[PDB]
């Protein structure tokens, strides 16, 4: 029952968090996608950036590969 | 080096100074690849981010003191 | 005016005008307690502040207070003494000494004039309905209701609000910050906003309980 | 009052965030967030420091990337 | 009247019908002629009447957000 309470609490946590980031435009990856079409930019670079964003949206967050792609 | 800032104030451009005296690292001009850990771009891309405009005045100061033959 | 010993409490602050049996179970205030119940039926009150003292310092009491003329002659002899508070105005201290005994000279504690009775009566109806939607979620957060639903129409609306107000178990902070004023309209409408924000945060936790259920 | 409702929400996240795996401390990243808005500092470097902090906040700790961004 | 020592030495009157001042002799101090007594009425009461009706129905509208002095 300790393990079940611990799991339950972790989901309480992430439940309030997706309340605190569940807005239609809140997904910062959605905001990054909009910022890609706002600024600039040439066409080949825009294609490379959209493929890199699609690769980033499948990873699990916080893993080091996701950090490298997000800062790029 | 006073004419650099005077010319950029005169033409209403932005301004940024890069001091090249004693620099002997090639990765200060270009960067490192994003495979390495703390990697980030060179001085030129960094200056263009600081300025925020495609059209600045960059003062490359004391370009005859670029040291050679240590790493490159 | 009238220097007489003050009765401090721990954290469960008791109020002016508010018919309340108060089991004062302290350790080193009983000197002032005994002298005040034996001193012609008069009691001053504050509480003290956190990590507290059993030995009541002059680092305990707070700003506006209460002339509490004692309504019942009833000492319960086990150290846990019971008293009734029912006031007419509020109070404060002018001269003092590190006690017990807790000496309180007073001054003209300036009141206000009540003139509005129409936006006040709209506020009476809104505030009674706001308490009736308040207590529903606060049954679960521990409240009963037959000691207030009898006195729905107390001729003082402020005493009806006091009877709400001890039973609205919010912080020390809001209790003293609203304890420390001289109005009814703006004071009790901001009390009503407290009622509404508590109901809205409780329903917000209902939304998050739905979120957990469905994701599991 | 809307901020009051919000700050209650995240007070609850404080409670479960604490108790969900024990409390390391007042969250020393929050100590950094306090200290950044105390010392100095100029506006551009404060913006740079807050972006670097938010980048450190969403990566997994113990990464070799994170032990550089904390020392900086 | 009522003479008080706090700098207030007042008087109490009651007004009937106003007037002008004809031609001064400027001061401190003053002695001044006035013309005649004026309490002039509306002539053809329809215009002032519609002004009274609108001013009354809007004094219904005026006082509602003017209850701030806590008046019944």
């Amino acid at each position: 029952d300790t393990n079940q309470r611990e799991y339950y609490l972790r989901e309480q946590m992430k439940a309030i968090q997706k309340e605190l980031g569940g807005e239609d435009g809140l997904s910062d990856l959605e905001a990054l996608r909009k910022k890609i079409e706002e600024v600039g930019m040439p066409e080949a670079v825009k294609t490379k950036a959209l493929k890199e964003l699609d690769r980033l949206e499948r990873m699990q967050q916080g893993s080091p590969e996701a950090t490298v792609a997000r800062t790029y | 080096t006073s004419l650099g800032r005077s010319i950029a104030r005169s033409m209403n451009r932005k301004f940024h100074r890069i001091s090249l005296g004693g620099v002997r690292d090639e990765a200060e001009i270009r960067g490192h690849r994003r495979t390495y850990i703390g990697a980030m771009p060179g001085k030129l891309i960094h200056a263009m981010k600081q300025v925020g405009v495609i059209n600045p005045v960059i003062l490359l100061d004391e370009i005859d003191k670029m040291s050679s033959d240590w790493r490159g | 005016r009238l220097e007489l010993p003050v009765i401090p409490l721990r954290n469960t602050v008791i109020l002016p005008h508010t018919t309340t049996p108060v089991d004062v179970g302290r350790a080193k205030s009983k000197r002032a307690v005994e002298e005040a119940m034996g001193a012609d039926r008069l009691i001053f009150l504050v509480a003290q502040r956190d990590p507290e003292v059993d030995d009541p310092a002059p680092d305990d009491l707070y700003t506006w207070g209460v002339q509490a003329v004692v309504k019942q002659a009833m000492r319960l002899p086990d150290g846990t003494l019971q008293v009734m508070v029912e006031a007419r105005a509020r109070a404060q201290v002018t001269d003092y000494i590190p006690g017990p005994y807790l000496r309180a000279r007073g001054e003209v504690f300036s009141e206000i004039f009540p003139i509005d009775e129409a936006v006040v009566r709209v506020l009476v109806e809104e505030l009674k309905e706001a308490f009736e939607k308040y207590v529903a979620n606060h049954k679960s957060l521990r409240l009963d209701r037959y000691q207030l639903e009898a006195v729905k129409g107390t001729s003082d609306p402020a005493m009806l609000a006091d009877t709400i107000a001890y039973h609205a178990t919010w912080t020390v902070a809001e209790k003293q910050e609203i304890l420390e004023l001289t109005d009814l309209e703006a004071r009790l409408k901001k009390v009503l906003g407290l009622l509404s924000r508590d109901l809205e945060r409780f329903e917000l936790d209902k939304r998050v309980a739905q979120r957990v259920k469905e994701q599991m």
